[PDB]
Order: C-alpha cells, then sequence, then structure tokens
C-alpha cells in the first residue's frame, strides 16, 4: 500500500466538534440508475479498541466517540466500502489513517 | 421453537436487533458435525433484503435504510440452521421468523384550516361554539393518533373550556362560565392540539404542539 495522509485529533479535548472528521462519498444512478449504501471497517470500528469510530449506513460520513492520547493510541487504520442498493460491488475501496496529535502532558520515564 | 415472533419499532436506527434464533444437536460436541452455522433463506417482501442474521450466534439485526409503520406492518422471512459449519454435506433445518412492525409517535395531529370565526350569547352556559378538527398518520385508536387540546391564549378569568369528541378526533370549544356582554364585546383567542402520545427529538415542549386562531364575539 500507500503512506496517505493522515486526519489529525489532539490531545485530552473533547474531539466531538470535528465530528464527522471524515466522509466517502460515491453516486451510481447516471452510469447504473442505482442508489448506495456504505460501509467502514478497521481499528477503532472493527478492531481493537472498539466503539472509537461511528458511522450511519446511508450517509458515509465518519465520526469519533472519545478522547484521546498518543501516549495510549499511536494511530488508526480504517478502510471504507460502498455497495449498491441490493448488496453488489462498483466502487473500488480504499484506506483511511487517524493519528493522535501530541502535546506535552506527561514526564520521562525508565526501561 | 417450531415459530420464532418478534417486534421492534418503526424508524428507529438500523443495526437494531430484532431477537435472537437458537438451536442444538445431540451428536458428540465439539465436532464439526455439531458446528452450528445459522442463515436467513427468504423474505417476504422477496426483494431487496432488509434483515441479517449472524452466522455463529443467530442474533437478527437490520439492514434495510427504513422499517416504516405507516406502510408496511409485518416480514415473515424463512430461516435455517446447518452443522458442519455450512460446509455442503452438513444436515440442515428449516424453520420460521415473523417480525411485527410497532407505531411510534412520528405523526402529528394536521389541521385543514388555523384560523377560525365565532359568536355566542352572553349569560350562556351548556352551549358550543367552534369545532376543530385533524388527520394523523398513526394507527388509530392508539395513544399515537389520539387528541388533545388546550386554550393558549385570552381566557383570561375562565369562560371557555375545550375537550375531545373522540369518534374524529374534534376539538370541541364551549363557554363553561357564561360571558357579560356589559363588560366585553370581542375577544380573540388561541387554541391547541398534539396528541396523548409523547413526541421525541425535542419535541415535546411546543413543536409537536400545533396551533389555530379564534375570535369569539359576544
Amino acid at each position: 500500500a500507500w503512506i496517505t495522509a493522515p486526519v489529525a485529533l489532539r490531545e485530552g479535548e473533547d474531539l466531538s466538534k470535528k465530528n464527522p472528521i471524515a466522509k466517502i462519498h460515491s453516486d451510481l444512478a447516471e452510469e447504473r440508475g442505482l442508489k448506495i449504501t456504505y460501509k467502514y471497517t478497521g481499528k477503532g470500528i472493527t478492531e481493537p479498541p472498539f466503539g472509537i469510530f461511528v458511522f450511519n449506513k446511508d450517509t458515509g460520513e465518519l465520526n469519533v466517540t472519545s478522547i484521546l492520547d498518543r501516549e495510549e493510541t499511536p494511530f488508526f487504520l480504517l478502510t471504507g466500502y460502498a455497495l449498491d442498493a441490493r448488496g453488489n460491488n462498483v466502487e473500488k475501496p480504499l484506506e483511511l489513517r487517524i493519528k493522535v496529535l501530541d502535546i506535552n502532558d506527561n514526564e520521562p520515564v525508565f526501561t | 421453537e417450531e415459530t420464532y415472533t418478534f417486534t421492534i419499532f418503526e424508524n428507529c436506527r438500523v443495526g437494531t436487533t430484532v431477537g435472537q434464533v437458537c438451536a442444538t444437536d445431540k451428536d458428540e460436541p465439539d465436532t464439526m458435525h455439531t458446528r452450528l452455522k445459522y442463515s436467513i433463506i427468504g423474505q417476504v417482501p422477496p426483494s431487496p433484503t432488509l434483515f441479517s442474521m449472524h452466522p455463529t450466534t443467530g442474533v437478527i439485526t437490520t439492514t434495510s435504510s427504513q422499517l416504516d409503520r405507516e406502510l408496511i406492518d409485518k416480514y415473515q422471512l424463512k430461516i435455517k440452521v446447518q452443522d458442519m459449519d455450512g460446509q455442503y454435506f452438513g444436515l440442515q433445518t428449516t424453520s420460521t421468523c415473523i417480525i411485527n412492525i410497532d407505531d411510534v409517535n412520528d405523526h402529528l395531529p394536521t389541521f385543514t384550516r388555523t384560523s377560525y370565526v365565532t359568536s355566542v350569547e352572553e349569560n350562556t352556559v351548556d352551549v358550543e361554539i367552534l369545532r376543530v378538527t385533524v388527520e394523523d398518520k398513526d394507527l388509530v385508536n392508539t395513544a399515537n393518533w389520539r387528541a388533545n387540546y388546550t386554550i393558549l391564549k385570552g381566557n383570561e378569568n375562565g369562560n371557555f373550556k375545550i375537550v375531545t369528541d373522540a369518534k374524529t378526533n374534534e376539538g370541541v370549544l364551549c363557554v363553561v362560565k357564561p360571558l357579560n356582554y356589559e363588560e366585553k364585546q370581542q375577544m380573540i383567542l388561541q387554541i391547541g392540539v398534539v396528541n396523548e402520545a409523547p413526541f421525541s427529538r425535542e419535541a415535546s415542549p411546543r413543536s409537536a404542539m400545533s396551533t389555530a386562531t379564534v375570535t369569539v364575539n359576544v
């Protein structure tokens, strides 16, 4: 794969002001005469930690539910997807990556 | 069970749980030929697909964009369970699941008219002065379609009551305490209507409530 850019989130603040922090989008109506449904998976949404990100099945917009720390949760890897109104493959998937942005809130400790 | 039966709300979020189906085998356990695998094998209506079922626990959750009481009320699915992990020579058994839809108070009481003019004689009680009516697209006779009315303005000293005539939900305005023409000749009023049922998404306080303007001549 490729080193594609992250969406960022900074430590300890309430991150629900950015939601939805990303979205997928596509359309099928003029090439295929169909409408659409959207999906995500990955770390935060189908691998641990769990329940971090949420999205509506109609829209493709992705939200973050938790207050974060790069000292706890350094990086996240998701993939979006989209299907037609009966469940069919139609559009290529891509990854999406999220980071935690880090400020000095802690003191160095031995190994 | 022979037949499993469940009940879900209308117009709730996708991924809501329906109910779980449960089965067993009497072969020796931790084998392949006890390894259970569950499925939906058909829907009414036949297409598109509205529900999904967890292959290794039998839990049904919703996958349509909407399930709406005010168009469809029931869904009967055929379901199955297979052993062998669902490998082609496992043994399999068919059964039935009924899903009901349950009506939420999503619709409003709706006027065909919002301004009204009337008269009454002074000194009179037990006389009616204005009838008002509404549709509501919720299901008949339920708490979601039933109506309640209120006098919002212009009844300073208590001349007026409003009550509901149930059989059409018609709000009947009457004089309960008499007027006196030798104090006032005209008054201007407001009323309102709302369900007996609560409403969501901040609708309770006023936005579930619809109003009509009234003038009463003495």
